[PDB]
């Protein structure tokens, strides 16, 4: 009973299984500070069956630095009584609890416990007994820039999936009797050694179709072994391999244990020395925080950092580390104590959920078992950062000032950021300027443009709109939502519905552009990327991409002069079957997808374009029939949909179903049949079915099977919706209706002047002329996958399902139908946390304005597996130019708007280069191989004017900037590349 | 020296063929003799895929070896 | 963008097609239309074949997008023009050239795939009465690739 329309894209990372052993599961979660309260956040959004807090400590002011539930007004309230009201709402399938005191049997009324902000002893305690009970205990910690995670599932976990990938499958050329398995050509499994896979069809050993799993030998690219089947057979032609999982056993150990023999877990390999050193470090703190009452070293203090560092000394000597203590580091850590960033902590919180995910669904691979990530280089070297300067001030940023400072602050407070998209990634960004206090300044402002709505499925990743929302903009909804978190933010900010391209540009125009700051990207497609990623060029403004995929997720950082812009990066491109697969072929069931898409596309959307034109156009024949591919198509659709078959009762439109039924499931099966009988062989010699090729077998309409049924119910459905009729839903119609249905007779057909011309001015003229009819207008169908109540996702899992049939591959349900059909990207709350975190600790970077290019981190990550990456961005490649050093991205031409003539004669003499082609938009301005009598009329115009001649189309009066494109070849006629050009009008 | 090549149908092509030969001239000889192109042309031999630009020395192959020889399908 | 489309725009003069004139339509890039002549030894010999390239937004990280606009009688060629390749649709490297494309159609025409085929029937006649075949591709080449 997983409410998918709710869980929609969860789904299609976790599974239904993986959900329903999830609400099962309670979760218990120590400590609601703003690491705590971001974790229960996830959680409660995973769907968890219930979730507890336990934090009685009072509140405080600075307490705010990094909670987003709290106010001015709940100091001296306990932190879990004002977070649980908040947090109640968020979803309505999970209560939320408090308990006011934490006894250990208690402990056992939960699946998973999280531990943050809580000292040793207290966490070996805990841990003493959630281990010997089979409880999974993950205890969190945040400090400044560094963070630590510890996890441990019990001595017996079971990790069913180990990676998150669909199993892998492919196709067979030829087995040997030695056991070595061919793949296709040009075929990589992607197996490793050691794998288990299962063989099935296979032709000629019938053996190995048993399904026993074996084991996998990689000897190639396109090869691997299973040892010998010398008894199976002698010789293999043609099957498929599929891969099989087996669950693994991982055995943890308990935090007594692990803290004299640790397992780290590294998640960069440039610096893998600082492990070991953070772990002497965070038990050193902990130890100082019970020697001074639970009081953390004072920022910036140097009597505290020394004390730190001796027991960091004497700790290390009792553990009998042989490691020698990096000094600068360990005080680094004792100066920055007290820092709570809500990045570090909406990092470590998406990371910590996505680790109790793991626990509670015994899948993917987990940390083992120690974790200590720091991001140290973000801190700031343009500002005096001192013992004076980091000093609480008594305001809600002091988590925030004891790290960086006030004079950093108020370099925050003035930002002028632009944020692309308000979706789940524009979410969790607005969220963490708001608690940073961004552009909270006299200067400072924020800037949110996106044109979509909210829907339902928004709400499981997107904790900013609540379901009274559903419906209205996002912009608004989202700067409501932080202006009531931030009240400093009340008219800084300014929300617009205006979808950022080529149209927009009245808005986003040079006013705009030249007051910002930085660029921030929250879209979801490559074109809009591109767009805002030349524009950023254009303006030479910082940008900050990131991207997500299930539980994968990437950030990119975009510096002015310094590196590469994203138009330089590619994503891989998409696999488009070939034609012949789709129309006549198929083998999978993504192609009986693909070709039931093109069928609705082709039988509810084109013909009712082409119709409505038709009444619309007074000249669309004449401009058919000499500019389309097909014009007989076009009349025969036109024909078919105004006077052969238009319907005049939900009757007509049954019969039309199942006549369209018989047409391509039934006939069209004949006729490739009689094409390519079942016997025929290749030129070859070899059989013309076998391999990638199956036989098809035609279908007989039955309608008590199911699956016909619903195809004749979601077709009529369509087509009376296409018709402004009344649909039904009743079987006792159809099946009184269907009963009297006479099937033409069809026998394939062997085959064996201009009149083409008359014969489609014949059907032209049997046309009614547009005047004749007059507001009759038909309503295409448009496809929207969201929707249940139209029937276009049922339609298309039926075509899908029916053509499968045909060719005996596997059916797939209405949930996978919609997976692929609706081109949906899984989404995760845990990936949309760590990338928002990741870019907001690349923004304090931009901020500080660092120059080196080492200092900036592209990351990478992977949930599935725990991997975490990060590299330097790619610096900008230079060239040679006249003898020059020449940026090829950052680097233009400034010109005023002179003359075509005027413009070659400045780079014939300056630059010495002879101009080939100069192009600006989509057209082709100038070119060396245009007729003399166009050059020589197009010449002593200036560029605008040029322009505006060859596009037709008139510049606009906000208009100010034009941007050339000039390819030129040198004096000897060797092309070399050039900046382009920024004309002035 | 001399070669079996085997085929997807279990047929077996005898070729004589030096340590030294190229792949390309091997490519060459099975065209000659099966009308094949060089470019459908994938010869294996011990788990390992021919690569053209190398000779059969590379591949340590020897006297009277099988490698089996599949065909590239056209879209 | 335009850097890669003028580029190979360029280089096609400095290439004598021998056998094509991929020109731009009017001033806008992204839509040419080539031609291509028919094969000497072939029955589609003494044709002028125009075909419609529309270029993605994305080139050259997405195929063009190619399609026959004189009819043909070809196997592997559909009545719209589509035609069945895999540098065009699957095995599009961004590493290709309009030249290649072109020359590779040019091999097509020289010499027919009918153990994949596009179209059945055609196919099955290529197949079974090859006559019949080289009658039907000589008509339909002199009715439509012939005026
Ligand atoms: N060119 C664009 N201009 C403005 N906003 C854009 C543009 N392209 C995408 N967006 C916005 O980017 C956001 C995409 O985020 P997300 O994919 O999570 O949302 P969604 O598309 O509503 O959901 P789903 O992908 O789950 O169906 C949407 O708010 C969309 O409005
Ligand atoms: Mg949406
Ligand atoms: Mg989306």
């Amino acid at each position: 009973t997983i409410d998918e329309g709710l869980y929609s894209r969860q789904l299609y990372v976790l599974g239904h299984e993986a959900m329903k052993q999830m609400s099962q599961s309670n979760v218990l979660i120590i400590g609601c500070k703003g690491l705590g309260v971001e974790i229960a956040k996830n959680v409660c959004l995973a769907g968890v069956k219930s979730v507890t807090l336990y934090d009685p400590q009072p509140t405080r002011i600075e307490d705010l630095s990094s909670q987003y539930f709290l106010t001015e007004d709940d100091i001296g309230v306990p932190r879990a009584k004002v977070t649980v009201s908040k947090l109640a709402e968020l979803n309505q399938y999970v209560p939320v609890s408090v308990v006011d005191e934490l006894s250990t049997e208690y402990l056992k009324n939960f699946k998973c416990v999280v531990v943050t902000e809580t000292s040793l002893t207290k966490q070996l305690e805990i841990n003493d007994f959630t281990h010997k009970n089979h409880i999974a205990y993950i205890a969190a910690d945040s400090r400044g820039l560094f963070g630590s995670i510890f996890c441990d599932f019990g001595e017996n976990f079971i990790c069913t999936d180990t990676d998150g990938n669909e199993p892998l499958t492919g196709m067979i050329a030829s087995i040997t009797d030695d056991g070595v398995v061919t793949m296709l050509e040009e075929t990589r499994h992607g197996l490793e050694n050691g794998d288990f896979v299962k063989f099935t069809e296979v032709k000629g050993m019938p053996g190995l179709n048993d399904g026993t799993p074996r084991k996998v030998e990689v000897k190639g690219p396109y090869t691997f072994s299973i040892g010998s089947v010398k008894d199976l057979g002698s010789a293999g032609y043609n099957g498929v391999f599929t891969q099989v999982k087996v669950p693994t056993k991982i055995s943890f150990k308990s935090l007594r244990e692990s803290l004299k023999d640790p397992e780290y877990v590294y998640p960069d390999f440039g610096k893998m020395m600082r492990p070991p050193q953070y772990h002497i470090a965070f038990q050193a703190l902990s130890a100082f925080a019970d020697a001074h009452e639970g009081s953390l070293p004072r920022p910036r203090n140097d009597i505290d950092a020394a004390e730190f560092f001796e027991f960091c000394k004497k700790i290390a000597s009792t553990l009998q580390f042989d490691v020698e203590l990096d000094e600068k580091l360990i005080k680094e850590i004792s100066y920055q104590a007290r820092g709570d960033l809500v990045a570090m902590s909406a990092f470590l919180g998406g990371a910590v959920a996505q680790e109790v995910l793991k626990a509670t669904t015994s899948k993917f691979y987990p940390l083992k078992q120690y974790f200590y990530f720091d991001s140290l280089e973000s801190l700031p070297s343009s500002v005096t950062i001192s013992e004076e300067t980091c000093k609480p001030r008594g305001c809600r940023y002091d988590g925030q000032i004891a790290v960086f400072g006030s004079e950093f602050q108020e370099k925050i407070a003035s930002l002028s950021t632009f944020l692309v998209g308000a979706g789940a990634i524009g979410c969790e960004m607005l969220k963490n300027w708001a608690m940073m206090g961004v552009a909270t300044g006299e200067s400072g402002h924020i800037s949110v443009t996106d044109m979509d709505s909210i829907e339902k499925s928004n709400l499981n990743r997107q904790f900013l709109f609540r379901p009274r929302d559903v419906g209205k903009l996002k912009s608004e909804c989202a700067s409501t939502a932080v202006s009531i978190m931030n009240p400093s933010l009340t008219g800084k900010i300014t929300s617009y519905q205006e979808r950022v391209g080529p149209e927009s540009e009245g808005i986003f125009g040079d006013e705009f552009f030249e007051k910002l700051s930085l660029v921030t990207n929250a879209l979801d497609n490559v074109e809009a990327r591109m767009y805002v990623d030349r524009r950023c060029v254009f303006f030479e403004k910082p940008l900050l991409e990131s991207g997500t995929l299930g539980t994968k997720g990437n950030t990119q950082v975009v510096v002015p002069h310094l590196t590469e812009s994203y138009g330089s990066s590619q994503d891989p491109p998409e696999k488009s079957f070939p034609i012949c697969t789709l129309k006549n072929f198929p083998n999978r069931i993504e192609h009986t997808i693909a070709w039931a898409r093109d069928l609705f596309e082709g039988l509810f959307k084109q013909p009712i374009d082409n119709v409505n034109m038709y009444l619309s156009s007074p000249n669309f024949l004449e401009t058919s029939l000499k500019t389309s591919s097909n014009p007989r198509e076009v009349l025969e659709n036109i024909r078919d949909y105004l006077v052969t078959e238009k319907p005049l009762s939900f009757e007509e439109c049954i019969m039309w179903a199942r006549l369209q039924f018989d047409k391509f499931f039934n006939n069209n099966i004949q006729q490739l049949l009689f094409n390519f009988p079942k016997d025929s062989v290749t030129s070859t010699g070899q059989p013309f079915w076998s391999g990638p090729k199956r036989a098809p077998t035609p279908l007989s309409f039955d309608i008590h099977n199911r699956e016909h049924f619903d195809f004749i119910v979601a077709a009529a459905s369509l087509y009376a919706f296409n018709y402004g009729l009344k649909s039904e839903t009743d079987p006792a119609i159809y099946e009184r209706v269907l009963a009297g249905y006479n099937p033409p007779p069809f026998a394939p057909k062997s085959g064996i002047a201009n009149k083409d011309k008359q014969e489609l001015k014949s059907i032209a003229d049997s046309l009614p002329p547009p005047s004749s009819l007059v507001g009759f207008r038909l309503t295409p169908a448009e496809f929207e996958k969201d929707d249940d109540s139209n029937h276009h996702i049922d339609f298309i899992t039926a075509a899908s399902n029916l053509r499968a049939m045909n060719y005996d591959i596997t059916p797939a349900d209405r949930f996978k139908t919609k997976f692929v059909a609706g081109k949906i990207v899984p989404a995760m709350c845990t990936s949309t946390a760590v990338v928002s975190g990741l870019v907001c600790l690349e923004l304090v970077k931009l901020v500080d304005g660092k120059k080196k290019i080492e200092e900036y981190k592209n990351g990478f990550f992977n949930l599935a597996i725990g991997l975490f990456t990060f590299s330097d961005p790619i610096a900008s490649p230079k060239m040679k130019v006249n003898g020059k050093e020449i940026d090829k991205i950052w680097d233009r031409y400034n010109l005023p708007d002179c003359t075509l003539q005027e413009l070659i004669d400045y780079f014939q003499k300056e630059e010495g280069l002879e101009v080939t082609m100069l192009s600006s938009g989509v057209s082709l301005l100038y070119a060396n191989f245009q007729p003399p009598k166009k050059l020589a009329e197009r010449l002593p115009l200036k560029i605008s004017e040029l322009v505006e001649q060859i596009t037709k189309k008139k510049l606009e009066p906000f208009r100010k900037h034009l941007v050339l494109e000039i390819c030129c070849d040198d004096a000897n006629g060797e092309d070399v590349e050039v900046p382009f050009i920024c004309i002035k009008l | 020296m001399q070669i079996f090549v085997k085929t997807l149908t279990g047929k077996t092509i005898t070729l004589e063929v030096e340590s030294s030969d190229t792949i390309d001239n091997v490519k060459s000889k099975i065209q000659d003799k099966e009308g094949i192109p060089p470019d459908q042309q994938r010869l294996i031999f011990a788990g390992k895929q021919l690569e053209d630009g190398r000779t059969l020395s590379d591949y340590n192959i020897q006297k009277e070896s099988t490698l089996h020889l599949v065909l590239r399908l056209r879209g | 963008a335009l850097k890669r489309i003028n580029r190979e725009l360029a280089d096609l003069g400095k290439d004598p097609p021998s056998s094509s004139s991929a020109g731009p339509v009017g001033d806008d890039l992204f839509h040419w239309q080539a031609t291509i002549m028919g094969p000497a030894d072939s029955p589609y010999a003494g044709g002028v074949f125009f075909l419609s390239i529309h270029f993605p937004t994305d080139y050259p990280f997405k195929p063009p997008k190619v399609n026959f606009t004189t009819r043909i009688y070809h196997p592997n060629i559909n009545s719209n023009g589509s035609i069945c390749l895999d540098i065009l649709r699957d095995q599009w490297s961004p590493a290709l050239t309009i030249s290649k494309v072109l020359l590779s159609i040019s091999s097509l025409l020289t010499d027919p795939n009918p153990d994949d085929p596009l179209v059945p029937e055609i196919a099955h006649v290529y197949k079974t009465d090859r006559s019949r075949y080289e009658l039907s591709a000589r008509e339909w080449t002199r009715k439509y690739a012939i005026g």
